[PDB]
């Protein structure tokens, strides 16, 4: 989700969420915790064996095969965390997160109560203002000709410098706003 | 559009699109509101036997116990007044012929 | 006005696989040469007032005890009061 | 609700005991900068099933381009507080 | 259930079908045929408004149990007799259905056997 | 209730039974009747009593109106706009209160099934036969004459009707 | 036609229940079930006897969706019976209201469900109707106190299997309130009831022993399989789905097909020609 | 004092509200207050006629 | 509205003796509720007339003739 | 009746005169204020109808519509305020002068006691909403839209007027009360066959018809806003009203010539429904909304039943209340994005609940609501079709079924979900359009307590 | 060896089933990196252009415009009279108004017909 994603998965990425999705859906197949931990150790040893496997062709025919027993073996209906894209409450708390800009169209008396969160708002404001020209110069030089290659962007190198497009990354509403 | 990553951080978060993506022709049929294709544990012909044998089966059962209905080893309920001639329907000009319950 | 108490978080070494089914786990895992890793991390679940456990039937009967007496007792009262 | 609000504090104390009852790593010499590869010589299954020990302690799921580096008590600790929206 | 084991698997013909019973005239068994008798008449059970299928020969000891539970209102648990009299009537009024049945059904045994002791006199 | 004519609208005589308790329990039924008037009947009825002397204090009458009969679609000339005019509004103001005679009788039919309560079978023959007789008529009358519809449609359908009917009986007479 | 729907909706229905991990979907499956067999009662021409079980099954359903909601707030919003673990002792009230709703739903004797289910049952066994029908309303009997075996075995029995941090508090007043009237009431207002209404249907009176006991026996046939079944979970052996278990837990697969066969057809075609 | 004022303003009200509307201009027209008429059952008085229903039959009454 | 119940983090909860004596409570009223029901009205569930056996019944209470009659 | 004809008239001198930055205060007021009068128009009586004098009539029917008509006026102004705030004094005065004389032709043409003056009026009323699509409108499809809109209508319409002074001819007279008391039954022929398609034509166009209703989305589409309301209100509702004239003269020809206008409505309501359902615009969705609505009116009015006269009159005047409220919503929207999309701008719940709670009423009334007029008319209509042919209850279950899905999937995209992170420009609902839409609504909900002033003449 | 998973239309490839991902080429992974080229750039300009303090409107999506014109104005310019264009017109514009007709005449037929004969029991039908 923060992180930028890469052009492909490598093996071991594969593996690894392969790996993920296993112990998971014995998690939801098998309940129990000592039932739970038996069998994942089972699994682990299971999915180690074959850890030292040196040429690559065994080692895509292998986790070509698992995949296809993993979707036989998938327990329908595994547990999802609730805040999770499955869960019962993936998006639960979304139609109360509202933009900051929305502050602006508040009127004067409805400012009037919350001064303070307002003056420290508007000196949010002007920090953002100074930032973004700053900001834009700092992207413009850095970026490869031709255009950017991946999703990541460069940190501030300079003291007075804040991180290239920085205002919808820490000005998010809340998780939970009420 | 359900198949999407759910945790690529999209321009469109509800409807996971990019700006300047292309939109694809029927966005407003796949929308997350809408019928999705995303991949099912069972295959779609297996669950459509299945399906289909299920209803088939209740169905044709349904009509095999309508021919063989099930009921206690009793005779008809008796009424006294002519199997309550007036009570349902009336017509107390017409004098209609008179049945009897037997006792045993 | 919450729950804001500072609470503590207990000793990390009260946990142990003894007396547990982990115990179980554990001996079948090394059975075969393996060991379990965290075992240790879920031993929580057996340890305060999750030690004992009810059976179904015992579920069942939560309060069949008093509610037998105060049966009999009543039963008995009404046979004292209706023979006079 | 009338849930707690965690705090970084609360959160550190919570992983290092997650991580102390991980009897593959040495309680005595694991420190919150204590890199998992280097500075316990773990695997990256053994850091995928810490990843999955953090995620059932906290009750909610790291996404896995995230869990893949995430490899300090630190890190995880921050990314947490990111999460969770918690500045103290 | 074993009728209807008896019914659909063996011979359909020797059982009676439920929806046209009795198929065999009243006066069949003996001449004496004592007649039902009715204790509500038309009129007060028409008052009385009980239900058109409550309207069988148990009706007034229904007529009795509404009276009953209409007059001592506030101890519902008043009037037990009168609630079991018309449990029993109806009781007795099932038992006779039950007789009318087997009645139907030993007659037509006896006229099967009738017919075939006929049929194998005739081919002798 | 001097409101409403009790011909029009029959009612029987409503025939109650006596309170005949066979238990010393008091019923709570009666002691929240006897509340319910205490508390609410009698505002009521010292409200209604102020409302009807200030009234009467200033009474006034309004009056049914009275229409005079004139000559019907069946004597007009064929091309008498104002004769036919006239017998048109008569029609209308006629096939107004034949719609208010099926509705009463619709009403009565109403009344009498949610009183007989579980006898209306029976107790409401009467009121089914009232409203058969009146629906079979009022649908003779009016039925099928569309959107459209006049006094010459009216009559149009009703000549059509006795041609009808005057064939069948000269076929039964010579039959 | 009235009879063969519901006696369908009620087998299928508690099949789909027999198998669900969410608790809430468990208990509308539950109520989806119970509304099948108030339609095989209309079906077998009895109206009032169909009116005082809705009566009975909103006091009792009611409750029981307020126990599961006491459940989920209790556990930071976890709906899945898969992290719930030992609340016998840990939620004593709504342990106890939890299985004095369940002892109502399946027909326990003298509850507020008696006076109704107990009846249906009598008289579907008693009136000339369908076979298939009789025989899926006994085995939706008996899947009902199944799966309300699963709810309570998998909700209360075990070893906690929620997160560490606990959060369990049941001491709310207008909580413990709400739930207590409610608890009444599926004590004894079938009985209140059953002996304040006025006679409105002839009686089975008369009854073999063992039809007259037919719900009773169904309905412990089904709480001892469901436990048996259960009781093996805690078995150190993992074993892959059957063809069965895959039916009742995609819900026949009729939500699947149903939802993407003809809307993706309707959809497509009002775009396309149109 | 609460509980006093709330069933004054919620309950009291619109009872004699809806009592009034309904005693002096719903029940003036005809049929639009109609009643199951009561049962009458074998013994009961009748209070506007004073008569007495006449008794059953007299079955044998035996168990 | 309630008391002040605090988190105990991996150890059960904290119980007042108010909720546990009330579902003891409840539990044991809906338990003698059952048993008083049974032992005051036994014939709701086991009956009260005894199931009549067709055989048993004679041929003459019947009307039944071996083909004697007619 | 002149006492409603003359302040219209008054309107435009005192529009001409008033202070550059007073035409609207002025023009709404008194707009209202005509408004007002015109509700003494909805005291009919059961007998013939209010002949006023030898040239103007009302009656139970006409009656409603005038109050409609009279009523629009004021909202459109209130809705045109906004977007020629930047316009000139002249112009502002000239778009004025042609909502009031569109209004002036409109009453007029609702009265006609006469067919051919009906029929001038009612081919008058083409002029001044054809200078407001053309002049007024945004994008460059207008002008395509205005000769769809024109064309159509007169190639329906001439026949018509060929139709009219043929039948003037061979009767003697056009007068309606001449018509309906003199009239006489049509012969099974040719002629009288194509004299009935051309007396009928001009009225199937304007519904429209399925299949002649090409004109209408692009006619509302790309009309200003009062353009949209009063083409969606009142100018469909204009041949309705003409074929509960002039069907008088039409039988029994009617009891088989409406066979392929029956099938055809028929099926285009589950035709325009179903495109409902996948529209990339607001305006587009709601024009089709409207078609599908017609079409039931064009059923009832070709059933020729009692019933199915009431639920077409009923059905008119909620479906141009519907419909103008649904317009004016989706110009608030588009007059913030400025794209006219219905997937764009969504969770607009979040930023303006008063605006959400508005949509939430008009989609209700637009689900047939009970007990709502909507509801009202829908089932007269339905009730009328199903006594016609038992069949027709599938078509119309159907129908219901769809138009309840695509009035709520209009709602959840728009209002429901997250908002658009990159829009920043919603600003707060102003009070004029909040009190555009109470105006809007208010009215439907106080007839929905008075139905018979609304089911026209054969109540 | 289990039961192989055969996708369909509604139910399509899981990524993890597909061979493609399992079929690896370096000219498959210059695709994915001119693929992730392209949609970096469209998100570096689409997120310069998001967080300007400056800009108070719509940041206009070209693409969003473009789906809009090829769903409502670029079909008739494009469309061509086919066997297959000419064939679906016709049943689907033709086949159910007809159909429907026939459905209604029949019924409406038998109606009249049973009318005539005075056998349809039309007692208590006095609204229509
Ligand atoms: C007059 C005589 C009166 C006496 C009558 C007889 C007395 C008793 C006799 C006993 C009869 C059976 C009792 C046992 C029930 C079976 C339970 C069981 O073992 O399940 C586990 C077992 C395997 O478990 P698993 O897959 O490993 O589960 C994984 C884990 O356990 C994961 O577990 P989990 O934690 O996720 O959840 C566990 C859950 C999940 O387990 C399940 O998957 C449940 C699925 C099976 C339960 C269904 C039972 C009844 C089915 C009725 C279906 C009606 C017809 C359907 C037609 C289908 C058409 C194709 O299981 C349960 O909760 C408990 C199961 C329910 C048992 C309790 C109630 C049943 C007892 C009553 C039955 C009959 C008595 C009626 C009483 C009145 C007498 C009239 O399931 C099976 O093997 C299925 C067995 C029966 C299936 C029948 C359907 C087969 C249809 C094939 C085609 C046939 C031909 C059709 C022709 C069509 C032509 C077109
Ligand atoms: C495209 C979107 C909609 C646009 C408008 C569509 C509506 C226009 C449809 C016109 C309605 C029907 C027109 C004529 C119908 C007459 C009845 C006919 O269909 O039935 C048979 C008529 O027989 C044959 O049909 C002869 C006519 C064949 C040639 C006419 C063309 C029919 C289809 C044309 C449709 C084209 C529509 C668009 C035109 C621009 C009965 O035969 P018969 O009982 O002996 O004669 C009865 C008539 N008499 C008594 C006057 C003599
Ligand atoms: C007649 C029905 C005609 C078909 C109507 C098609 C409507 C198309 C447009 C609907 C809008 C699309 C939509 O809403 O999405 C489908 C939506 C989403 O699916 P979810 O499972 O909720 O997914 C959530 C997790 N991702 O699901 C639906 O609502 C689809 C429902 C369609 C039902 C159609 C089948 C009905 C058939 C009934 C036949 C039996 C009749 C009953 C007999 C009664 C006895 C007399
Ligand atoms: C939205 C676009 C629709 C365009 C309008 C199409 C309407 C079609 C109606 C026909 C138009 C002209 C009708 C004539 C007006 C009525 C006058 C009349 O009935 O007199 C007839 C005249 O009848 C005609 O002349 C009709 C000839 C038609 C000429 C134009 C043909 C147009 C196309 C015809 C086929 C399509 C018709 C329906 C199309 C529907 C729209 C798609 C005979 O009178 P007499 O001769 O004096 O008396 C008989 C003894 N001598
Ligand atoms: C209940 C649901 C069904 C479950 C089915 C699942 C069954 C899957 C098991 C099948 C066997 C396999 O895994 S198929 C084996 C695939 N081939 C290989 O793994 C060869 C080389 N592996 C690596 O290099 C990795 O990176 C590794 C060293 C592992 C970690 O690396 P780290 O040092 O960076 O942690």
């Amino acid at each position: 989700a923060f992180s930028a994603p890469a052009a492909y998965l490598t093996h071991q990425q594969k593996v690894l969420r392969l790996y993920k999705r296993a112990l998971r859906h014995l998690e939801s197949w098998c309940v129990h915790r000592d039932k739970y931990r038996y069998f994942a150790c089972l699994m682990r040893a299971r999915f180690d064996e074959h850890k030292n496997e040196k040429d690559m062709v065994k080692a895509t025919q292998l986790l070509r095969q698992a995949e296809e027993e993993f979707w036989y073996g998938q327990h329908p209906q595994p547990y999802i965390f609730p805040e999770s894209p499955g869960g019962t409450s993936y998006e639960r708390y979304e139609c109360y997160k509202v933009p900051e800009w929305c502050l602006d169209d508040w009127h004067p008396s409805e400012k009037a109560m919350y001064p303070d969160y307002f003056a420290k708002r508007e000196q949010w404001k002007r920090l953002r203002r100074e930032s973004w020209e700053r900001e834009v110069k700092q992207l413009q030089e850095e970026t490869p000709p031709g255009g950017p290659r991946t999703e990541a962007l460069p940190p501030a190198r300079k003291e007075g410098d804040l991180p290239p497009l920085w205002w919808h990354i820490v000005t998010r509403p809340r998780e939970r706003p009420m | 559009q359900q198949e999407r990553d759910p945790w690529y951080d999209w321009d469109h978060p509800d409807l996971r699109l990019n700006w300047g993506e292309p939109i694809h022709w029927d966005l407003d049929m796949y929308i997350r509101n809408r019928v999705d294709t995303s991949p099912t544990p069972v295959s779609w012909n297996t669950m459509c036997k299945h399906l289909f044998g299920f209803v088939a089966f209740m169905l044709f059962m349904f009509w095999v116990g309508e021919i063989y209905p099930s009921y206690q080893p009793v005779g008809p309920k008796q009424y006294p007044y002519n199997d309550l001639y007036l009570e349902r329907g009336g017509d107390p000009t017409k004098e209609p012929e008179p049945v009897v319950h037997y006792e045993i | 006005e919450h729950g804001h108490s500072k609470m503590e978080l207990p000793d990390y070494k009260q946990w142990k696989i003894e007396g547990t089914p982990l115990e179980t786990v554990q001996e079948k895992l090394a059975a075969r040469g393996l060991r379990d890793p965290w075992g240790r991390n879920e031993a929580w679940r057996y340890s305060g007032g999750f030690a004992n456990n009810v059976s179904f039937v015992g579920a069942l009967l939560k309060g069949f005890k008093w509610g037998f007496a105060a049966f009999v007792v009543a039963v008995g009262a009404e046979y004292y009061l209706e023979s006079q | 609700s009338d849930a707690p609000p965690l705090t970084l504090e609360a959160i550190k104390d919570r992983v290092l005991y997650v991580l102390k009852l991980y009897d593959k790593i040495d309680p005595e010499k694991l420190s919150v900068n204590s890199h998992f590869m280097k500075d316990l010589g773990l695997d990256s299954l053994d850091q995928v099933e810490i990843i999955m020990a953090m995620e059932d302690e906290f009750g909610f799921e790291i996404p896995d381009i995230d869990a893949e580096k995430l490899m300090c008590p630190q890190e995880i600790v921050d990314y947490i507080a990111d999460k969770k929206d918690v500045y103290e | 259930g074993a009728h209807l084991a008896r019914r659909y698997l063996g011979d359909a013909s020797k059982e009676p079908d439920p929806l046209r019973m009795p198929t065999f005239p009243p006066d069949y068994g003996f001449p004496e045929r004592k007649e039902r008798e009715m204790v509500a008449t038309q009129q007060e059970m028409n008052d009385a408004q009980l239900m058109l299928q409550q309207r069988d020969y148990c009706a007034h000891y229904l007529i009795q149990l509404l009276k009953c539970k209409r007059d001592s209102f506030p101890n519902f648990l008043a009037c037990k007799h009168e609630q079991h009299d018309w449990d029993y009537c109806e009781h007795l009024d099932y038992v006779k259905r039950m007789k009318e049945f087997e009645r139907e059904r030993r007659l037509l045994q006896r006229k099967k056997r009738r017919e075939q002791r006929e049929a194998e006199m005739a081919r002798g | 209730p001097d409101s409403w004519d009790k011909d029009v609208y029959p009612e029987p005589p409503r025939r109650t039974p006596a309170p005949a308790p066979q238990t010393s329990l008091p019923n709570p039924v009666t002691y929240l009747t006897k509340i319910f008037d205490l508390l609410v009947d009698r505002p009521v009825t010292l409200a209604r009593e102020f409302i009807e002397q200030q009234h009467a204090k200033n009474r006034y009458y309004y009056y049914h109106r009275e229409f005079r009969r004139v000559p019907d679609i069946t004597e007009c000339e064929e091309k008498d706009i104002l004769c036919m005019f006239e017998a048109e509004m008569q029609w209308r103001r006629d096939y107004k209160v034949d719609q208010e005679i099926v509705n009463i009788i619709q009403e009565r039919l109403k009344a009498c099934q949610q009183r007989e309560g579980e006898s209306y079978r029976q107790n409401c023959a009467k009121e089914l036969e009232q409203f058969t007789q009146v629906s079979k008529a009022f649908q003779d009358r009016y039925s099928d004459l569309g959107a459209h519809y006049s006094a010459r449609k009216c009559l149009a359908k009703q000549k059509q009707r006795m041609l009808a009917e005057r064939k069948a009986a000269k076929e039964a007479a010579a039959a | 036609m009235t009879l063969c729907l519901g006696a369908i909706t009620t087998l299928f229905t508690a099949l789909c229940a027999i198998t669900q991990n969410d608790i809430k979907k468990i208990v509308a499956f539950s109520t989806s079930s119970q509304l099948g067999l108030m339609m095989v009662t209309i079906g077998i021409n009895q109206p009032h006897l169909a009116f005082l079980h809705i009566c009975m099954h909103a006091f009792f359903k009611a409750m029981l969706f307020m126990c599961s909601g006491s459940i989920i707030h209790s556990l930071n919003d976890e709906q899945d019976i898969r992290k719930m673990g030992g609340l016998y002792k840990a939620m004593p009230f709504t342990t106890t209201a939890l299985i004095i709703g369940s002892l109502a739903l399946t027909g326990m004797p003298y509850l507020t469900g008696f006076y109704s289910k107990d009846l249906i049952i009598e008289a579907v066994n008693m009136s000339y109707t369908n076979a298939w029908a009789l025989l899926m309303t006994l085995i939706a009997t008996s899947l009902t106190a199944a799966y309300s075996t699963r709810i309570i075995f998998f909700a209360f029995l075990g070893k906690p299997r929620f997160p560490p941090l606990v959060l369990i508090n049941e001491n709310n007043p207008l909580l413990i309130n709400s739930i207590k009237r409610l608890l009444i009431g599926s004590i004894f207002a079938g009985f209140i009831i059953s002996n304040n209404i006025p006679p409105m249907t002839v009686p089975n009176t008369t009854m073999p022993l063992y039809m007259k006991m037919t719900a009773l026996i169904v309905t412990i046939m089904g709480f001892m399989l469901a436990l048996e079944l259960n009781n093996t979970t805690y078995y150190l052996k993992f074993k892959y789905p059957s063809q069965t278990y895959k039916f009742s837990n995609m819900l026949g697969y009729y939500p699947s097909i149903m939802h993407r066969l003809p809307t993706y057809h309707n959809l497509s075609m009002s775009q396309k020609s149109a | 004092y609460r509980h006093s004022i709330f069933a004054v303003t919620h309950v009291l009200i619109p009872v004699w509200i809806i009592h009034y509307y309904l005693k002096y201009h719903v029940t003036a027209k005809p049929y639009t207050v109609v009643e199951r008429k009561p049962r009458i059952f074998p013994g009961d008085t009748i209070l506007e006629t004073g008569e007495v229903i006449p008794l059953m039959k007299e079955f044998p009454d035996q168990h | 509205g309630g008391v002040h119940i605090e988190p105990r983090y991996r150890q059960f909860p904290q119980l007042t003796r108010s909720q546990l004596i009330q579902a003891e409570f409840f539990s044991a009223t809906m338990w003698f509720w059952i048993l008083w029901r049974f032992w005051h009205d036994s014939d709701a569930v086991l009956g009260h007339f005894p199931y009549p056996d067709p055989s048993q019944w004679t041929d003459e209470e019947l009307g039944i003739l071996p083909d004697d009659e007619d | 009746m002149l006492k409603i004809i003359i302040p219209t008239t008054m309107l435009l001198p005192m529009t001409w005169m008033s202070k550059h930055n007073m035409i609207w205060i002025n023009a709404t007021v008194h707009s209202l204020l005509i408004s007002l009068i015109s509700l003494s128009l909805l005291n009919q009586l059961g007998e013939n109808s209010l002949n006023f004098s030898l040239t103007f009539f009302s009656d139970s029917l006409s009656a409603p519509l005038l109050v409609l008509t009279t009523w629009l006026l004021p909202l459109m102004l209130m809705a045109s305020q906004s977007h020629l705030s930047k316009e000139t004094t002249t112009r502002k005065k000239l778009y004025i002068t042609m909502l009031i004389l569109l209004q002036l032709f409109l009453i007029m043409t609702f009265t006609a006691t006469e067919l051919i003056l009906f029929y001038i009026l009612f081919e008058a009323t083409l002029v001044p909403t054809l200078i407001i699509i053309t002049r007024w409108g945004n994008q460059t499809e207008r002008l395509n839209a205005g000769l769809y809109f024109l064309f159509y209508t007169l190639a329906g319409s001439l026949p018509l007027l060929v139709a009219l002074v043929y039948i003037q001819n061979t009767t003697g007279s056009l007068n309606f009360l001449i018509i309906h008391y003199w009239s006489h039954p049509l012969s099974n022929s040719w002629s009288n066959i194509f004299m009935w398609l051309a007396c009928i034509m001009a009225f199937m166009v304007k519904m429209p018809l399925y299949g002649l209703h090409l004109w209408l989305p692009k006619a509302h589409v790309e009309a200003p806003i009062a353009g949209s309301m009063v083409l969606a209100a009142v100018l469909l509702k204009l041949g309705g009203y003409g074929m509960m004239r002039i069907t008088t003269i039409l039988n029994p020809l009617t009891n088989y010539m409406a066979y392929p206008f029956l099938m055809l409505s028929m099926w285009g309501m589950i035709m325009t429904s179903s495109i409902c359902l996948r529209q990339t615009d607001l305006k587009s969705l709601i024009a089709y909304s409207s078609v599908s609505h017609m079409a039931l009116v064009i059923v009832a009015i070709m059933i020729q039943t009692p019933w199915s006269f009431m639920g077409a009159t009923a059905l008119m005047i909620a479906h141009g209340l519907t419909s103008s409220m649904l317009f004016c919503l989706a110009n608030t929207n588009y007059e913030r994005v400025h794209s006219r999309t219905m997937i764009l701008a969504r969770g607009l719940q979040t930023l303006l609940p008063l605006m959400a709670t508005w949509w939430l009423v008009a989609s209700l009334t637009n689900l047939a609501l009970p007990p709502s007029i909507n509801l009202i008319g829908e089932l007269f209509i339905i009730t009328a079709s199903f006594s016609w042919s038992n069949i027709t209850i599938i078509l119309m279950g159907m129908n219901m079924m769809i138009t309840a899905l695509y009035s709520l999937y209009m709602l959840i995209t728009t209002q429901r979900g997250k908002y658009t992170h990159h829009i920043n420009n919603i600003k707060p609902s102003f009070t004029r359009e909040n009190a555009l839409m109470a105006l809007h609504i208010l009215p439907l909900l106080l007839l929905t307590l008075n139905p018979k002033m609304i089911l026209g003449p054969l109540y | 060896s289990f039961p192989k998973y055969k996708p369909s239309r509604l139910a399509t490839l899981p990524a993890t089933l597909d061979p493609a991902e399992y079929d690896i080429s370096p000219e498959t992974r210059k695709a994915q990196a001119e693929r992730l080229a392209i949609r970096s750039r469209l998100k570096r300009e689409y997120l310069l252009q998001y967080n300007d303090p400056n800009r108070l409107g719509v940041i206009e999506d070209p693409a969003l415009i473009r789906w809009t014109y090829a769903r409502s104005a670029n079909i008739y310019p494009n469309f061509r009279p086919t066997p297959k264009t000419s064939l679906l017109g016709a049943l689907f514009g033709i086949g159910p108004l007809f159909f429907w007709y026939y459905v209604f005449k029949t019924d409406r037929d038998k109606k009249e017909k049973l009318i005539q004969e005075g056998k349809l029991d039309q007692t208590f039908n006095i609204s229509y």
